[PDB]
């Protein structure tokens, strides 16, 4: 019943919304603008209430806004309403788009939740406390403050990758995942711009979760700045460091570091007092493995021949992925068996393969 | 844009020669003036301090 | 750096630009700082890597090649040290004279510090040679730096005049 | 190219096409934008046009790495020949 | 070609190309700096040389201060029949 | 359901009120004139361009007046210079509303600057930084000289002239980068309210050539515009330092970009007003031409004093945190070796979670001891 | 529009967790060049400030202190005392250290700062106002205490009368409060999970706590009275 | 509408009114830079036939995931989002990929690997998303990286810092395909006969899940592939293909084609749309010349 009343309520809202007298006045304000008008890009600004512009055809005319909307709403080098006469700024014009930055996984409150990934919790506190904790922002207030970022280690797809979005999901900020090998280019200086573009986003879309994976390459100080040593290595990293060592947060924009090559990196690349956090994924001990086991093992359908301990003890200290991985091809064997309920044998097989 | 013209009034065949600055009616493509080569770019960022006064007493020993 | 451009041979154009209008203002001394900027052709057929800095040199060389007798055109190129050599880089009508600028001797520094100490208010606790001796191979301004620092020092000393100790303290301000 | 089809049978040869071989790989501003199109054109025209061959694309190469498989696409540049032989 | 053709009409003409490593030479990674401009230009001669265009009465002097700085294909006969040393 | 729908019922009617309301004064006011005035006003201004079909400006098209056109085109259509003789126009050369030289200068002024710059400053400058005393905690010895290098000459230029001198015209900062380092620059920048140019050498080398050269000029240009300004470089190591990588041959411009920076900063730039400041990890990397006096005079570490400095720094930091007043920062400071006025937050800042793990308001000694341990062990770097 | 400029001023009060627009809109409202806004929004922020005030404009008030007006400053000192009265730092961060860095450029500033820094430390710097409370019902006692102060509390400001206007908010003014009470229920030892600050005895300070222990009806943030597990049972 | 509208849209604009006169067919759209997309290419797997154990494995790792993923969801796994093939090189190995990809009805992509990490900064990089971008658009879409896989028709033998950087550039993308996406039957085929050149983290599940590996062939496979390519070209009986494939050795499926071509090339030079066996028997050598040549 009330659904009807709810629907028309939604409807009446649409009406008033569309109802934006003022309409004429608004149209009067449109009837001002005339039409059709001309796109054109900003360049600089003065209080002049005249400013000149930028065009692909490149007329650049010194022009006023039609003033109700604002100059300060916009930045130099931005497309603006222009007439076709003088290309008069008609007002605030987006120039919305900018849907690109260098190489990233563009995602927010991502799929991975710490529940999902198999129990890693011992280090989840690390990532939770350093980030998720100030993400609540409540206690961190009294805490007086929160580190910048963390450093993952161990294996991706179990420790490194799975954890990565866990708190990223949990805090529900903008999770930005990248690889340094997803930077460069071998050329000099946009590696920074890559970061910049990223940091543009990072600065822009805050809160966000910065992620970084496998700095094997852009991060190695070597011993030398010369004799074949590619500047861009440091040249990038330093700038990445500049925005890194130029920012830590109280719980807004959070960083993640995922890689196995550790001291390839500068100490201030960590800059303790800022990055306090090393996550390192290990082979989960039989219990902790069992912790992840029961998760992925059970979520895999199977026949009661299967047992965790049947799998648990038989193991070499696998990765928490190999859990998944054994579990993975395990059913694949049952698929090669063309069955929907997996035996215990496939598991041992699938593991002793993988 | 290339136009022919009977050589215009304000110019001299010696003034005339390829690669030159010339006043030309833009519309008519009628050459008005010969122009000296002057604002042929000084890449004005090119910094000419004209013969500034500095001694050899400025930095000795040399 | 201006001769260093995105446009292809922009520099050469610039160089030509630099050449010509200067040839009007000639007699002209064209000063060039750190020629090695444009002073490396590399070794190779990869030279388009920087064709600019090269050809601009080459263009310049050709300009230096274009004339001999014009003293109207004077060409002055400084580097810390040159990289590549050319008998263009040493030539009558091209760069002729390879001119050393050795970091001065001490009395020479005492000579230069003089000029720097010159405009300074001083009580003449000064002895230059001392300073000059204590100093090593300062291109003028390090003396001037000492001169500079000694002054700030001398103010920190309250002294309107600057004294030897002040300069000693400019030196004392780590010269390495 | 069409004129050759207008003149069919005919020949299309290109001296050392590599001048146009690699397009803008990046935002290359001037003169690299057309080497896109010109190539893309030729690509379009190789890659897009009939096999009833009255005219054969022929291109010299000293250095082929500037090129791309879009030329080396089958049906288009089928037959490589190499100037050398001990 | 104006350099060719004018000379080709105005032949005999001597063509002297200064120290040609910016518009000559094998370039770098042979990537595109606008190098694609050079290669063309590099080739434009090649086209006039390895191409049927001859030196009718107009001749071409190539200039370099270092020879090894040039396209190997440029050095080739059909383009260059003389590599002029100046010891 | 039902009772909630009562709230939902209230929701609908409430919204209808504004809907009913909004229509009311809507009838009253009946918006041409905010603009159509200004529009038609500036339509004159528009037309003030539109005759003859016409702060970076880039290009003035002030177009096609032949008697006369009085404009520069720096652009591939009809490049123009008004000069050759005495050539002006009383207020304004001509039109576009654009009146002026584009950027590229032809004669002078002419119509007051139409100018200046494309790409804004792609470099960007925060004046009066958010740091005045911010990281200034524990940073004294440095700033002690910085103030001399920067603050006092900005304060009382006369003294140095009264002496007959200038401040140190350029200065080095090294150690952990920007850590308070840049901010410390930003500090005295905002301490003195001088114009603080944060330009990273990262900005300097880009896809093209004359890159920072272009910048460094515009830098040095708007240096003098912003005069009494701090040109500040973190990552002198970005462009690199002294090197022979010109022997490789590709680096040359990057090298020159320094030499650019090198060249121009040397001769004409007032560094008593326009401040030049450098931040690196490695002072060992310098191109000595940088280390030259009258280019770089003062040279300073960031730095990492003693037990004592840290305490205050700690004491400085922890004031953010709720902290146990019994335990001594001296106690904590004793334990740790010397480390960064950034890292010393790991002392404090980490303990907050300790304080939250220990669920204290006020972190205990061990809370920091552990942190000291935890962090410093957690380094292993 | 004159006191339509007051339009969203009363809206600050309301206000509920939103409040959402206030802290976000307040920054826009206050910036409106009309002083009647620039007067009132700083005032209006107060219950917002203890229920949802601005986080950025806190500094901006410092900027606009002398911008077009010294009464803005006279407010910007006073207002920061207001919003910073007993609500201190955290959400309110950018406001109060400026009062801690507000002392005197003027004996009236000093007057207002002494006012403000008094207000700053009003309630030993720990207070909060939410007229509604977690008993799931709003309070119109204090609601009456407020627009009273709008036409009033004008001793510096427009609608000006006199100085005694300052306290009319006290009809609801509460501390930063967690009231944590025992199973018998006049003040006695009892405790919670951690605050900042410890296990909170009968009425000991914090704000908006979700704790271990259970209230009696509808466990909540805020005031919670404490019963404990019969096995583990305690006054706490 | 405004809503019927789209960007880039080909439209009649009222010329001097500069308003839409009407809308035209928008034209669009793949791209280049060596990330370009051929969209659901065609081949049929029988044509390299005899490999089918692999094909079946392939079908099992791709087609059955593609054709009915939920069978594996019914099983409750994460089915392969990328695939490997490892063994004898150069049968027209692309066919292995395309034919399945064809069969799958998935855009089958080719990309030059090292063009994702270059000198010039960010363009090798920006391509990465756009690659990933269009990938999901026309999904289900199979991706294949050129210049990486060692299966031997597309083999460049990878690169150490070059395409390790690229495959990692793929790997996070792969991990991105393991991301909030979880969009599957988008399969990057990394089908290759040498892994060591690559980060085995590529072997980690979610990237290469079901790890399957190719295997060299022989006369029979050749004879089949021969009888497949010889099939194509116009012929004449008296012709035992095996004998040719017997004469064939150290030969591959792609190499077989060249044999056929030469047989025709012979026959064409013989002025024949009618090919004998003898011709093939020569091409064997002529190709096995080349096979033995460089």
């Amino acid at each position: 019943a009330t659904a009807e009343k709810l629907p028309n309520i939604y409807p009446s809202t649409r009406c008033k919304l569309k109802l934006l007298k003022q309409e004429e006045e608004k149209k009067q304000l449109e009837e001002i603008r005339g039409n059709p008008l001309s796109i054109g890009t900003l360049e600089e600004i003065i209080d002049d209430d005249h400013a000149i512009v930028t065009s692909p055809t490149m007329p650049d005319y010194y022009v006023s806004i039609l003033s109700f909307v604002d100059k300060e709403l916009l930045e130099p080098g931005c497309s603006v309403l222009l007439h076709h006469k003088t290309m008069s700024i008609v007002g605030v014009l987006q120039d919305d788009a900018d849907p690109m930055v260098s190489v990233m996984k563009m995602d927010k409150s991502p799929t991975e939740s710490y529940s999902d990934i198999g129990g890693l919790e011992s280090q989840i506190q690390e990532i939770k406390e350093s980030v998720e904790l100030p993400l609540t922002h409540p206690e961190l207030y009294e805490e007086m403050g929160p580190p910048k970022g963390v450093i993952l280690y161990g294996a991706p797809g179990t420790g490194k990758t799975l954890l990565a979005k866990a708190v990223a999901n949990q805090t529900s900020a903008t999770f930005l995942r990248i690889v340094g090998s997803e930077l460069i280019q071998k050329y000099l200086g946009d590696g920074p711009r890559l970061c910049r573009q990223i940091f543009k986003v990072a600065g822009e879309n805050a809160p966000s979760i910065v992620f970084i994976d496998e700095i094997d390459a852009i991060g190695t100080k070597r011993y030398d700045s010369n004799s074949g040593g590619e500047r861009e290595i440091q040249r990038t990293m330093l700038e990445l460091l500049n925005q890194l060592d130029g920012f830590d947060d109280r719980g807004d924009v959070k960083v993640i570091m995922a890689t196995n090559k550790i001291e390839t990196l500068d100490p201030a690349l960590i800059r303790p007092g800022r990055i306090d956090r090393k996550i390192l994924f290990e082979n989960p001990d039989l219990s902790t493995k069992k912790k992840i086991l029961g998760i992925h093992t059970s979520k895999m359908n199977l026949s009661e021949d299967v047992n965790l301990e049947t799998l648990v003890t038989t193991k070499d200290d696998l990765s928490g992925a190999d859990i998944q991985a054994m579990c993975t091809e395990a059913g694949l064997l049952a698929l090669r068996e063309r069955r929907m309920q997996v035996t215990a044998e496939d598991f041992k097989q699938a593991k002793e393969r993988v | 844009q290339t136009v022919f013209l009977p050589m215009v009034g304000l110019v001299d065949p010696d003034k005339l020669k390829p690669n030159d600055l010339v006043g030309v009616n833009k519309d008519s493509y009628l050459i008005l003036d010969t122009l000296p080569s002057e604002f042929d770019s000084r890449v004005k960022a090119m910094e000419v301090d004209e013969k500034p006064t500095e001694t050899y007493s400025d930095v000795g020993g040399l | 750096p201006q001769l260093v451009q995105m446009y292809i041979g922009e520099g050469a154009k610039l160089v030509r630009d630099a050449f010509a209008l200067a040839k009007e203002k000639a007699p002209t001394i064209i000063f060039i700082d750190e020629l090695d900027a444009i002073g490396t052709k590399r070794f190779d057929s990869e030279k388009s890597g920087d064709r600019e800095v090269q050809r601009t040199m080459l263009e310049l060389l050709n300009q230096l090649d274009g004339f001999s007798s014009d003293d109207r055109v004077k060409v002055l190129a400084a580097t810390n040290r040159v990289d590549v050599l050319d008998p263009a880089l040493l030539r009558s009508g091209r760069l002729d004279r390879k001119i050393e600028f050795p970091l001065p001797s001490e009395d020479s520094r005492a000579q230069i510090l003089q000029i720097h100490s010159r405009k300074m208010t001083t009580d003449d606790d000064i002895n230059w040679q001392e300073l000059a001796r204590s100093t090593d191979e300062f291109n003028g301004a390090q003396l001037k730096a000492v001169t500079v620092e000694a002054g700030m020092i001398a103010l920190r000393n309250g002294q309107s005049s600057v004294k030897h100790e002040d300069f000693v303290e400019g030196i004392s301000e780590v010269q390495a | 190219f069409r004129l050759a089809r207008e003149n069919a049978p005919s020949i299309i040869f290109i001296d050392e096409v590599d001048s146009i071989a690699t397009k803008r790989f990046d935002a290359q501003t001037g003169s690299d934008r057309e080497v896109q199109r010109i190539l893309i054109e030729l690509l379009t025209q190789m890659d897009g046009f009939d096999q009833s061959t009255n005219v054969k694309v022929i291109m010299a190469t000293n250095r082929a790495d500037t090129l791309d498989p879009a030329l080396l696409r089958p049906g288009r540049l089928d037959r490589k020949i190499e100037f050398p032989s001990l | 070609r104006e350099m060719f053709a004018y000379a080709k009409e105005h032949e005999p003409c001597i063509i002297f190309m200064d120290e040609v490593d910016a518009i000559g030479g094998r370039r770098f990674s042979e990537g595109t700096s606008a190098d694609r401009e050079i290669q063309r230009t590099l080739m434009e001669l090649l086209t006039q040389m390895d191409g049927f265009d001859n030196l009718g009465q107009t001749k071409i002097i190539m200039a370099t201060n270092r020879p090894d700085t040039l396209d190997p294909a440029l050095l080739r006969p059909g383009r260059l029949d003389r590599k002029v040393e100046i010891p | 359901d039902d009772k909630i729908v009562p709230l939902t019922e209230g929701d609908i009617q409430v919204l209808k009120s504004y809907g009913a309301a909004p229509y009311a004064a809507k009838l009253k006011q009946t918006n041409d004139l905010k603009d159509i005035e200004a529009r038609i006003k500036e339509k004159a201004g528009v037309k003030e361009s539109d005759t003859g079909l016409a702060h970076p400006l880039q290009v003035a098209r002030c177009t096609k007046i032949i008697k006369a056109k009085y404009v520069i085109n720096l652009k591939q259509i009809a490049k123009f210079v008004v000069g050759l003789g005495e050539r002006v126009s009383p207020t304004d050369i001509e039109e576009g509303m654009r009146v002026g030289v584009d950027r590229s200068k032809y004669n002078i002024e002419l119509p007051l600057p139409p100018r200046i710059d494309p790409s804004v400053t792609m470099m960007t400058v925060e004046e009066k930084p958010d740091v005045t005393y911010s990281d200034v905690g524990g940073c004294k010895d440095q700033i002690e000289k910085l103030r001399e290098v920067v603050e006092l000459p900005l304060l009382s230029p006369e003294r140095f002239a009264t002496l007959g001198i200038d401040p140190p015209k350029g200065i080095l900062l090294y150690g952990p980068p920007g850590t308070g380092k840049t901010l410390c620059a930003r500090a005295v920048a905002n301490r003195t309210d001088a114009t603080f140019i944060r330009v990273i050498g990262s900005e300097l080398v880009q896809k093209y050539v004359g890159e920072g050269a272009r910048m460094v000029r515009e830098l040095f240009e708007m240096a003098r515009t912003k005069k009494a300004c701090i040109i500040f470089f973190d990552e002198i190591d970005a462009v690199g330092g002294a090197r022979f990588d010109d022997g490789a041959g590709g680096d040359n411009e990057v090298q020159r970009t320094m030499l650019e920076l090198i060249t121009q900063l040397d001769g004409f730039d007032p560094r008593g007003n326009i401040k030049v400041m450098f931040a690196t990890n490695r002072p060992n990397t310098l191109d000595p031409a940088l280390l030259r006096p009258g280019r770089i005079d003062r040279k300073v570490e960031f730095s990492l004093p003693d037990l004592e400095g840290r305490a205050n720094i700690f004491r400085i930091h922890s004031k953010s945190m709720s902290v146990e007043r019994g335990i001594r920062w001296e106690l904590i400071s004793r334990l740790c070796p010397n480390s960064t006025g950034a890292e010393l937050r790991s002392v404090c800042t980490e303990a907050g979670m300790f304080a939250i793990r220990a669920r204290r308001k006020v972190a205990t000694e061990k809370d920091f001891l552990k942190a000291v341990d935890k962090v410093i062990s957690g380094y292993k770097k | 529009l004159a006191y339509a400029v007051l339009g969203i001023a009363l809206i600050a009060l309301g206000e509920d967790i939103g409040k959402e627009m206030s802290l976000r809109h307040f920054g826009h409202l206050m910036h409106y060049g009309n002083e009647h806004i620039r007067r009132m929004v700083p005032l209006a922020m107060g219950i917002v400030s203890v229920s949802d005030p601005q986080m950025k404009v806190f500094d901006t008030l410092t900027r606009f202190s002398h911008d077009a007006d010294l009464e803005v400053s006279m407010n910007s000192i006073f207002a920061m005392g207001l919003c910073g009265a007993g609500t201190n730092n955290a959400r309110l961060a950018q406001l109060l250290r400026q009062l801690a860095s507000y002392y005197s450029r003027e004996q009236d500033a000093l007057f207002i700062t002494r006012l403000a820094q008094g207000l700053l430390h009003l309630g030993k710097g720990t207070m909060t106002m939410d007229v509604f409370n977690d008993a799931h019902v709003l309070n119109k006692v204090t609601l009456a205490s407020i627009l009273t102060t709008a036409v009033g509390l004008v001793s510096p400001s427009f609608m000006l009368k006199h100085h005694q206007l300052f306290y009319m908010l006290n009809a609801g003014i509460r501390p930063k409060f967690i009231l944590a009470l025992n199973d018998e229920g006049e003040p006695i030892k009892v405790n919670v999970r951690v605050g900042q600050p410890v296990l909170l005895n009968h009425g000991e300070r914090a704000e908006l706590e979700t704790d271990e222990y259970i209230s009696y009806t509808s466990h909540i943030e805020g005031v919670v009275i404490l019963k404990k597990n019969p096995d583990y049972r305690e006054e706490e | 509408n405004v809503k019927d509208l789209k960007a880039s849209q080909r439209v009649c604009l009222r010329s001097d009114s500069y308003m839409l006169h009407k809308v035209l067919e928008n034209k669009a759209d793949p791209l280049v830079s060596l990330m370009m997309v051929e969209k659901v290419p065609d081949s049929t797997y029988d044509m390299v036939g005899g490999l089918t154990k692999q094909i079946k494995e392939i079908k099992e790792v791709i087609e059955l995931p593609v054709k009915h993923p939920e069978l594996f969801e019914s099983l409750g796994i994460a089915q392969p989002k990328g695939v490997i093939l490892y063994g004898p090189p150069g049968t027209g190995k692309t066919l292995l990929a395309r034919a399945v990809a064809h069969h799958t009805d998935c855009k089958f992509i080719r990309v030059s690997g090292a063009e994702l990490v270059q000198k010039y900064i960010g363009e090798g990089s920006r391509m990465v998303r756009e690659l990933f971008v269009m990938a999901r658009e026309h999904a289900p879409s199979i991706i294949f990286m050129d210049e990486i896989d060692s299966i031997g028709s597309t083999r460049v033998e990878g690169s150490g810092g070059g395409d390790s950087e690229v495959q990692r550039t793929m790997l996070e993308l792969l991990n991105q395909l393991d991301g909030f996406e979880t969009s599957k039957n988008i399969k990057i085929i990394m089908a290759t006969n040498r892994l060591d050149i690559l980060d085995p983290a590529l072997l980690r599940p979610g990237r290469i899940d079901r790890k399957i590996e190719f295997p060299p062939p022989s006369v029979a496979a050749r004879a089949e592939i021969l009888r497949i390519h010889s099939r194509k070209m116009n012929l004449t009986r008296g012709i035992n293909l095996r004998k040719v494939a017997e004469k064939m050795n150290g030969c591959s499926g792609a190499d077989v084609k060249g044999v056929c071509t030469e047989a025709g090339m012979y026959a064409l030079r013989e002025r024949r749309i009618h090919v004998t066996q003898e011709d093939f028997e020569l091409a064997v050598g002529k190709v096995m010349n080349k096979n033995q040549e460089t």
